[PDB]
């Protein structure tokens, strides 16, 4: 869950 | 212990240089990406575990986004200035069926920020205080988040009193918009959930993801 | 200009010396009468026009009543102490179907008031700041109400800093429970409206009158 | 509207 948010935060 | 209003202002200046409701949703989706970059620029936010960064943004994205365009609309007559570079006039919002909430944003937010000439630095902090919400369900270490929130409003009271000596009650006046913001934030989400249910109104992937469970 | 914390504390000390949900509603109806006498005891409240006194109480009765029994339950283990002299334990509220909101009251309110040992004087003021809500729709002279609110939190900051010197951030910590209270207040009303709709749960005349329009 | 509240306030 929360795919987009996680990606944006790791980057 | 290391929460300078200068770094906060920098996060603010770094992120921001036909159916009115559809235009509003397109803008919100747009701002969701920028909000992530904004948070990253807030001192110590990034040092928290990825799970708490997700919780904090999912818990406050709406209030955080409402504070921004409200303060951005301070110079506007009777309407708000969207980030897509589009203006939504009071009447436009009224004839789309969302006049009540729009009016609450103009009266409880935009107007008040204008009456007290709230500055970008003060905004940044209020948004930083909202980001660091220790009450967010799921937090692995809420006390830690509560610490950050205290450093933020300590620096803000410092900024005030020093930048607005003549106004001893400015610090409180600023924090007292928080109940309003929270209230208007809850109402806005309800509308967003209704629009989703109805089936009309295009909702983009990032805004859609925010309306997921929990 | 004439808003002493002493008179506020006096208003507080003067008003307060089987289905858990039904018991809760009976208590709320009970407290609604007392809240009227409380307001009357708050400096300058009575000097406002009767219409503004009605608006202010209709706009805040729920938060005002939630702050009271929360602070009253500070010594309780895992439950709140109703004014009817009845205790509602966490589990009781859970098996009645209202565990989520009840848990938010214990965590966001009761617990925090306990962690910072909020005193009766501080409560009185927070309730007085809530009573004097300039954002209430209908107000004939909102600026006047905003003046009263500023005198109240000025006296509170004065009381703090002086009574809790060691704690420079106590004033803010107290105002920062207001967003939570407003949020929990909105959720509680939703439940009250659902209970009314459902048809079960007896609702007395004064509590019923509060659920009228607007 | 608001019968009870008004009465309690006038008294
Ligand atoms: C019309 C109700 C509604 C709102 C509030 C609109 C507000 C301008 C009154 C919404 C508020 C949010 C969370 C979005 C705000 C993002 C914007 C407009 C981004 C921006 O332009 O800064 C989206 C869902 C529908
Ligand atoms: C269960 C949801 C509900 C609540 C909140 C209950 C709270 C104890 C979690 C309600 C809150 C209000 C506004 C009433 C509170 C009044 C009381 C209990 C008075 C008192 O005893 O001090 C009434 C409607 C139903």
């Amino acid at each position: 869950k929360h795919k987009i948010l996680h990606r944006l935060l790791q980057d | 212990e290391d929460m300078p209003v200068e770094r906060i202002l920098e996060a603010e200046l770094a992120v921001e240089p036909n159916d009115p409701v559809t235009n509003i949703c397109q803008a919100a989706d747009k701002q969701l990406f920028t909000l992530v970059e904004w948070a990253k620029r807030i001192p110590h936010f990034s040092e928290l575990p990825l799970d708490d960064q997700v919780i904090l943004l999912r818990a406050g994205w709406n209030e955080l986004l409402i504070a921004s365009f409200s303060h951005r609309s301070i110079a506007v007559k009777d309407g708000i200035l969207l980030a897509t570079g589009l203006h939504v006039h009071r009447n436009s919002a009224h004839s789309a069926g969302v006049g009540a909430i729009f009016d609450r944003v103009l009266t409880e937010l935009v107007s008040k920020m204008r009456d007290m000439q709230m500055d970008k630095t003060e905004l940044g902090c209020l948004r930083a205080i909202v980001l660091f919400n220790p009450d967010s369900k799921g937090l692995s270490n809420p006390a830690e988040v509560e610490a950050l929130r205290e450093k933020v409003y300590a620096s803000l009271e410092a900024y005030c009193k020093h930048k607005y000596p003549e106004q001893p009650g400015r610090f409180a006046k600023l924090l007292l918009r928080l109940p309003a913001l929270r209230s208007i934030g809850l109402k806005c989400l309800e509308h967003l959930f209704f629009f989703k249910l109805i089936g009309d109104t295009p909702i983009d992937t990032f805004l859609m993801e925010m309306l997921e469970a929990p």
